[PDB]
């Protein structure tokens, strides 16, 4: 039956148009296989055809070019547009052949604004990326979700241009005849797909440059004739065709304004040249002139002196004109910069015929004239003209909001820059997406492509500029909105996440003050977080904070609040998971607070100095909290520190107790194991918050106090018996075999260490006697047994090494202390 | 299994060489007749280099037999076919398809 | 790290053009601008060739002012959960207040020229219900600080500068007709978010400026970092003077409606809570006083956060004084009943010690004059 | 039992009360210091009184004693109770304010004042914010109870509530009434249903949750969604939505009229077609554009997804999807392939249907974020066979 016929009969023209809406609704959000489907039910032909026929019903069309331009285009378009924001200009020789204003005979700023859209961009776009679409293709014998996601289906896209600007061409004409019969039945019918077609296809960029020309003629003749259609403004349209003409003024504009940006990277290039020759020979002078005069050479040499970017920056201290002579660039460059000063100024139209000659007064005047043959009845339509307008009016605007998203790329490095924004294309695309395990295994490989870039490694400013980490986190905290709590969906997602963003705060300090900004709603996050295996939301929080004493003053007291909250929480009860695991259970999770507790102390300890604020403040949260005093040292109805110790090892020698017994990850650790670490963790924490050597001997009557309660919450004696607390040592067996016990069963000097730390932190050495007891309950015990470490077969193993690790780290600096 | 039926005669004495790529042009109906691919519809023949196994594998024989210039007649049992998976979308699972084969040239 | 700082021209080239970059943008075009937004206003107000309909006249169509103002309200008015942010309100807003303010021997007609001038620009706003909306926007913000709502209250401030009547009129009723708590709810929301000084971010800021540590690239010391002692003083200095603006002129029928809103389902005093956060003023004022009365004189950032501290405490002041001014006598006693008197003895006794504080140094005598000023 | 709660209750209907004076004659007058006042909960519409077995708790007013029912209000803790006001006509002096004085309630009988039964142990644990009401010869510091003003539409609502629910659950006990017999060839032998009281209780429901024209401008129309807002909350928290289901589920065990009639007879009948149609339409009236009520559906959507193939009230069920789907994402999410096979074969069974065609279109992307899974099972499940 006739598509032409199916335009009488209403029902048989609705349902079908809700089809076309249908298979639209489907193929949405760049499905690339359902859009391979679907090019399986309609022909790519077939829909071109559709857009020649003029005949054919106008929500038909409407329909049909919808689906031609997504099913085909839109994938590439979100990801063009995506893209566009960033302003990146590589150091190109091309690069540098551009200017702000073409040439010729009249002067710059008198010669006319080059053409929009025409010219050469070197902002580095990746290619579009199609697949062509062939069913006879055998079936991947991959698994799914494992192969790559098929790209989106290809279309002839010089021929789609063409026939665009056939029908371009078709529909002004008929506008001009005013024929009574619209194409499609309304004018808004004929015209709307035409816009949506070259909106898409000048986004693309494929719309080739002389084709651009054709079609700003068509727009406004008499404006873009360079040295009867009537203009698309004057032919008046309904207010949606107004919207979409007016999305494609703002694609104007915004090719324009990049335009300005790489005009004024091409001059940077010129001016660092011209700066680098001038200022060589500057120090050529110095080390000539230097012998002369003192007095001018030793404010010289304080220029020098001062680092290159504030060389750059007083260098560029010639505008005022004050100091302009001060300045030693001489007046010759000065003048040819102020030249381009000028030139940019007046090609934004800021220095100072009734046809505007200019797009951006036409299209004020266009906004205008609207504004005031009516008033607009669609507040879309109204946000869209009038941030146009204003855009406009203010392109030295448009260039302060731009320049801090403007960055400038080596040309060597192109092609891995390249790679990484096509991978940064691929991290923009699944924000979109609701998380699935496809798009799990696409974005792990991706943030894996970005660490081995090293372009990923070489600009940490560009990076931040682009804002990879910032969409990082919003993917992030997308997965963890739908109930993380009751599921940790992808922990897989959860632990890249880290990775990434984690990698981020070893790379740059910058950037942990980046991250540090959102610190807050990440722990928030982090709460539950820090369950998931390994690395955590609460790892990453942990990583920023360390490394800076600003970063660590910048720290909040709320913070610390939740944060001490949760380590209450996990005191009062243990994981759920635990029984899950058929892990017994305990009064309280050791393990999250342990975790919450090694943050706090990455936390106080910057560069090993503790934060005296911080200290205070997680004291004050302490005396608040017993249960972050835990259950030993309870106080009253209180476990001794060192009983809970020996019951933690007894508990580690019960089989069973810290096992399920019905391990593959073997992350499971016994429950002795695991308190003793919240413990020794707790002891880190409380040795750290210790006040130091220098306002100990001043004596800060705060401080004084602070590291009383500390030793009177911590016995000395209890210490003592904590040292004295022998270790397991492996030894040979079973034919001389080394029986070595498993670390998480094994009571470790990584526990005693911390123990040792807090002891020489808060304690310290008083007594030469009291020294020698020490010893010998704690230190010469583990003396001998370091002695009968010094085996060749001993030497191999691992703990032995780290006997000598905490022995040297602790016992060593107590004998340097303690030897007078 | 493979099916071939020849509704254009061709030259006969020239025939596909395993491993040698070949241009062609073909239309994909299902058995009711419904036309879901056409290489015609794209404009451009398809190619395809034989033994490459790029092609469905029961597709790909049925090639071989047809000689340059010859319009052909296939149609492929699911075992030869895409099979009782199918391809999603576009082929119903476990059901024989139908082609016709323009062998154009030979690269 | 100077033998190892590289000489520009030893500096590679795209680094070197980054960095240039940015310092041509710092140096030369954030310094550069030129007031557009006047005719901007001008064009987008002017109407032409309407009246040869003859027809729209008695529809009364909305002027291209009107039509963004209106498009604004729009967006206003709309509910949504959290008041999003929108550059584009934030830009325009900037640019109708600016516009609407545009700015010694002047003679009266020269003044009172100036003065119309200032009464037909905020005309040409208050002729769209710029105000109405910005109580709108107050009312969607619900007391949630942000640079949508600075800049709104920033524009207000702008239309209500030298308190037109008009316009405290037209709010006026707009308040009553909405008869709505929300927007008051806004306020105090707002004016508790407010700051006030604290000793301990002073001697965060302290540490900063003490260890001054070097930044890892080359050799930056005394890095300073953005204040946090009195981030948003700007923005409560903005509010305040917005409730000075609105009850000025002694218009004791806007004094009255803030000490109580009978349409109001639920009434609240922005004047006592005005007088909250004083009592929250001087009591950090006193610590800021006892922790530099410890030291022997005050340092040079101290001095000058003190000086915005107390230039916020002067415009609080002046704004007690419009709302007490008229006089209105319900003013009068919710005052009286208040504890304005006890914090009138603390400001005092800080008074007091700071004169003998700073009688001493020669230095100090700036910070002295504008104490003298605040008292 | 009544506790002392807060939180969204505060706005809620349940923290609304109703209170009205013993003597009938002037009873909107000024209410006055220490009068004999009787409490009616508006919702519930029984009163609270005194009750020696429970102390006090929220009674039914036949129950109702009107002596232990009977309260004061005071605006001093110490009582001297010595002389009685006399009894005005008229308007009467204005003795307590609107949301501005502080008053104690008493019990005119007990003496007893009313307090908190302070923080029980181990109730912290719990969490809850409520506590019940007790009856303390010494009471409490915080015995003054401080009033606010109700407003006027949110009143009706509760008031209107209330008779619906009440009606409701009577029709409800009359469909469980001859649920268990069939009639067959004889009597109902059951209280006439109140056919015509719920066809005039559901219409009035539409027209008063009727959503308002688009033509109306856009600040009253953002008003009027906005008390839409209200309303469809308060119906929610009333519980309104649960017992309509139930009503749903017991009309839908009879599958036909006339086998309905079976049981129930053609008097009743004859009327069951609109009966359940006009209900799904209220179903879909109190649910569209409620986030709320979306979420109460998202946990049972196959109890929606059975009900979609039943005949009788098609269209009604399918806008009711519609709405659900519509306006909430997690609906979506929770979608299985079972479910979108029997939206097909509606869509087979029903024929052609641009309505279900554009439910189908909903149920592809919502909030700007598509379901990978689900549009790749309509795709594999509807588009091959092109039928």
């Amino acid at each position: 039956m006739d598509i032409l016929e199916l335009s009488e009969r209403l029902d048989l023209q609705r349902f079908h148009s809700h089809t076309l809406r249908l298979y639209r609704a489907v193929c949405a959000l760049g499905n690339n296989r359902v859009a391979h489907a679907l090019c399986s039910h309609v022909d790519q032909a077939q829909l071109l055809h559709a857009l020649e026929d003029a005949h054919l019903p106008g929500p038909l069309r409407a329909g049909y070019y919808d689906l031609l331009i997504s099913i085909h285009l839109e994938s590439a378009c979100r990801s063009r547009r995506s893209m566009l924001s960033e302003y990146i200009v590589p150091l190109t020789p091309e690069t540098r052949a551009i200017t702000l204003f073409p040439p010729g005979r009249k002067g710059g700023n008198a010669r006319r604004h080059g053409l929009p859209g025409v010219g050469v961009t070197t902002s580095l776009r990746p290619p579009h990326h199609f697949s062509p679409p062939c069913f006879v293709a055998a079936l991947p014998a991959a698994g799914v979700a494992e192969a790559p996601a098929r790209l989106s289906p290809a279309i002839p896209l010089e021929a789609l241009r063409d026939k665009a600007l056939r029908m371009l061409g078709e529909a002004v004409r008929d506008g001009g005849q005013h024929a009574r019969d619209p194409v499609g039945g309304s004018v808004e019918f004929q015209f709307v797909p035409v816009l949506k077609l070259v909106s898409t296809l000048l986004v693309m960029g494929i719309f080739g440059d002389e084709d651009v020309k054709q079609i700003l003629k068509m727009i406004e003749p008499e404006v873009f004739t360079e040295e009867l259609e009537e203009g698309l403004l004057q032919m008046k349209l309904p207010e949606s065709v107004k919207l979409q003409m007016c999305n494609l003024l703002e694609y104007f504009c915004d090719q324009e304004l990049q335009h300005r940006v790489e005009s004024l990277a091409a001059f940077a290039e010129r001016y660092v040249d011209k700066l680098q020759a001038n200022q060589r020979s500057r120090y050529a002078l110095l080390m000539r002139a230097f012998t002369m005069s003192a007095a001018e050479t030793a404010r010289r040499t304080r220029e020098f002196r001062s680092p290159p970017q504030e060389q750059i920056n007083m260098l560029l201290h010639f505008k005022d004109e004050a100091d302009e002579e001060d300045c030693p660039l001489p007046e010759d460059i000065r003048q040819d910069l102020q030249d381009f000063h000028q030139d940019l100024l007046a090609h934004c139209g800021i220095q100072l015929e009734k046809k505007p000659q200019s797009l951006q007064e036409l299209v004020s005047h266009m906004v205008v004239r609207w504004a005031q043959e009516d008033y607009v009845q669609s507040p879309e339509l109204v946000r869209a003209m009038f941030s146009l307008l204003h855009r406009q009016y203010d392109g030295l605007g448009e260039l302060l909001r731009a320049l801090p998203r403007a960055y400038t790329i080596s040309p060597s490095s192109v092609e891995d820059t390249m790679s990484l924004l096509e991978c940064l294309g691929q991290i923009r695309s699944l924000l979109i997406v609701q998380m699935g395990p496809q798009e799990e295994n696409l974005m792990i490989q991706s943030i894996g492509n970005i660490m081995n870039n090293k372009v990923f490694y070489q600009h940490p400013n560009l990076m931040r500029a682009l804002g990879m980490h910032e969409t990082v986190m919003e993917v992030m905290v997308n997965v963890l909105g739908g109930g993380e709590t009751k599921e940790i969906r992808f922990p897989k997602m959860v632990t890249s996440c880290c990775r990434f963003l984690c990698y981020f705060c070893r790379i740059s300090r910058q950037n942990q003050r980046s991250m540090f900004d959102h610190l807050s709603y990440l722990l928030e996050n982090s709460g539950i977080g820090l369950g998931m295996q390994g690395s955590t939301p609460l790892d990453v929080a942990a990583a920023s904070v360390i490394d800076n004493n600003e970063l660590a003053l910048a720290l909040q007291e709320q913070d610390l609040e939740k944060v001490v909250s949760y380590l209450a929480g996990c005191g009062l009860q243990s994981c759920p998971m635990l029984l899950a695991k058929g892990y017994p259970d305990i009064g309280w999770n050791p393990c999250g607070g342990e975790r919450y507790l090694d943050f706090l102390r990455f936390a106080v300890f910057v560069n090993g100095e503790s934060v005296e604020e911080n200290a205070n403040v997680v004291v004050r949260l302490l005396i608040r909290k017993p249960e972050c005093f835990g259950p030993a040292l309870r106080g009253e109805g209180g476990s001794g520190l060192l009983a809970a110790i020996e019951e933690a090892i007894r508990i580690s020698e019960d089989p069973a107790r810290d096992g399920p017994g019905v391990p593959p990850e073997e992350n499971r650790v016994h429950l002795g194991h695991a308190i003793m670490s919240f413990y020794a963790a707790l002891i880190d924490l409380l040795g750290r918050c210790a006040p130091e050597m220098h306002l100990i001997q001043a004596g800060k009557g705060e401080a004084l106090r602070i590291r009383a309660i500390l030793r009177s919450l911590v016995p000395l004696d209890d210490l003592v018996g904590i040292i004295s607390l022998p270790l397991q040592i492996p030894t040979l067996g079973k034919d001389g075999a080394l029986v070595q016990p498993k670390m998480s069963a094994s009571f470790v000097p990584d526990h005693k260490a911390s123990m040792v730390l807090f002891l020489d932190r808060v304690y310290g050495i008083e007594n030469q006697d009291f020294l020698l007891h020490v010893l010998d309950v704690g230190f010469l015990p583990d003396m001998r047994a370091a002695a009968s470490l010094d085996t060749a077969t001993f030497s191999t193993t691992e703990m032995a090494l780290a006997l000598n690790r905490y022995l040297c780290l602790a016992v060593l600096p107590l004998i340097t202390k303690c030897a007078p | 299994g493979v099916q071939v039926e020849t509704i254009s005669p061709g030259d006969g004495r020239t025939f596909p060489k395993r491993g040698q790529t070949c241009v062609v042009h073909y239309t994909g109906m299902l058995e009711d007749g419904k036309k879901f691919d056409s290489s015609r519809d794209r404009n451009k023949p398809f190619k395809f280099m034989l033994g490459k196994q790029e092609v469905i594998r029961g597709w790909e024989e049925g090639v071989a037999q047809m000689s340059v210039g010859q319009r052909a007649k296939l149609t492929i049992s699911p075992d030869y076919a895409y099979g009782a998976t199918g391809h999603p979308g576009i082929i119903p699972p476990h059901a024989t398809l139908v082609f016709d084969v323009e062998l154009l040239k030979l690269e | 790290a100077c033998f190892r700082m590289t000489p520009l021209y030893n500096l590679p080239t795209h680094r070197a053009c980054n960095m240039f970059l940015e310092s041509y943008k710092a140096a030369w075009i954030l310094t550069e601008d030129h007031s557009f937004e006047d005719r901007m206003i001008d064009d987008l107000s002017k109407a032409g060739e309407q009246e040869e309909e003859e027809e729209e006249v008695e529809e009364k169509k909305p002027d291209p002012l009107h039509q963004l103002v209106l498009h604004f309200s729009r967006t206003a008015l709309t509910e949504k959960s959290k008041l999003d942010e929108d550059y584009l309100y934030m830009a325009y807003a900037d640019i109708m207040a600016k516009s609407c303010h545009l700015e010694v021997e002047v003679s009266f007609e020269e003044k009172e020229m100036e003065k119309q001038r200032l009464l037909y620009q905020q005309s040409r706003l208050h002729t769209r219900g710029a105000a109405e909306m910005v109580l709108q926007m107050i009312s969607a913000c619900k007391g949630e600080t942000g640079a949508m709502v600075s800049s709104t209250l920033k524009l207000g401030i702008s239309i209500l500068n030298g308190g037109n009547a008009e316009v405290q009129q037209k709010m006026l009723d707009y308040l009553k007709d909405k008869k709505e708590v929300g927007f008051f709810q806004s306020i105090q929301a707002l004016m508790q978010t407010c700051s006030v000084l604290d000793l301990n971010a002073f001697e965060r800021q302290n540490k900063a400026e003490g260890l001054g540590m070097v930044n890892e690239d080359g050799t930056v010391i005394n890095r300073q970092n953005g204040e946090k002692v009195m981030a948003d003083d700007e923005f409560t200095q903005d509010l305040f003077r917005f409730l000075q603006l609105l009850c000025e002129g002694h218009n004791n029928d806007f004094q009255n409606y803030l000490r109580t809103q009978t349409g109001n389902t639920t009434t609240i005093n922005i004047i006592i809570c005005t007088v909250d956060y004083l009592l929250r003023l001087q009591e950090s004022i006193s610590d800021f006083y006892w922790y530099y009365s410890g030291k022997d004189v005050i340092e040079e950032q101290g001095k000058r956060n003190f000086s915005k501290a107390m230039s916020v405490a002067k415009q609080v002041f002046n704004s007690l004084t419009e709302y007490i001014q008229g006089p209105c006598t319900g003013n009068q006693q919710s005052l009286a009943h208040s504890r304005l008197w006890d914090a009138v003895v603390g400001f005092l006794h800080v008074f007091a010690h700071m004169m003998m504080k700073l009688a001493q140094d020669s230095s100090q005598i700036e910070l002295l004059k504008e104490l003298l000023d605040l008292q | 039992l009544v506790y002392y709660e807060g939180g969204a209750v505060c706005t809620h209907a349940r923290s609304l009360w109703r209170l009205e004076p013993l003597r009938i004659s002037w009873s909107g007058s000024h209410l006055r210091w220490g009068q004999p006042l009787r409490i009616r909960h508006v919702t519930t519409g029984r009163y609270l009184a005194l009750t020696e077995d429970q102390g006090l708790v929220v009674v039914d007013a036949c129950k109702a004693h009107t002596k232990a029912t009977s309260f004061c209000f005071r605006v001093s803790k110490e009582k001297l109770d010595t002389a009685p006001k006399r009894d005005v006509e008229g308007m009467g002096p204005p003795e307590i304010k609107y949301g501005e004085s502080l008053c104690f309630v008493q019990h005119v009988a007990s003496g007893l004042w009313l307090t908190y039964a302070a923080p029980d142990p181990k109730a912290l644990r719990l969490g809850v914010l409520k506590k019940k009401a007790i009856l303390h010869q010494e009471g409490h510091m915080d015995d003054a109870l401080f009033l606010t003003r109700c407003q006027q539409e949110e009143s009706q609502a509760a008031r209107m509530i209330h008779s619906t629910a009440g009606l409701y659950n009577q029709f409800i006990k009359g469909l469980d009434s001859f649920s268990g017999k069939p009639r067959g060839s004889g009597p109902p032998a059951g209280p006439a249903l109140p056919i015509e009281a719920v066809i005039l209780s559901l219409q009035d429901l539409i027209g008063y949750f009727e959503p308002p024209s688009e033509e109306l401008q856009h600040e009253e129309k953002q008003s009027k969604l906005r008390s839409l807002r209200n309303r469809q909350s308060l119906f929610q928290e009333e519980g309104m939505l649960s017992l309509v289901l139930n009503c749903i589920d017991r009309l839908n065990v009879y599958t036909t009229a006339a086998h309905f009639a079976e049981y129930a007879g053609e008097e009743a009948a004859e009327s069951w077609k609109e009966i359940v149609n006009l209900l799904y339409e209220l179903l879909a009236s109190l649910i569209r554009g409620n986030r709320a009520n979306c979420a109460l559906f998202s946990t049972n959507l196959d109890w929606v997804v059975s009900k979609l193939d039943r005949l009788e009230a098609s269209s009604g069920i399918l806008e009711v999807l519609y709405c659900v789907l519509i306006e909430s994402p997690e609906v979506l999410n929770i979608i299985q392939e079972n479910h979108i096979k029997s939206i097909i074969s509606l869509l087979d069974k029903h024929g052609r249907n641009h309505k279900v065609l554009d439910v189908l279109c909903s149920l592809c992307v919502c909030n700007g974020v598509a379901v990978r899974s689900n549009q790749d099972l309509i795709t594999e499940n509807l588009l091959p066979g092109r039928e």
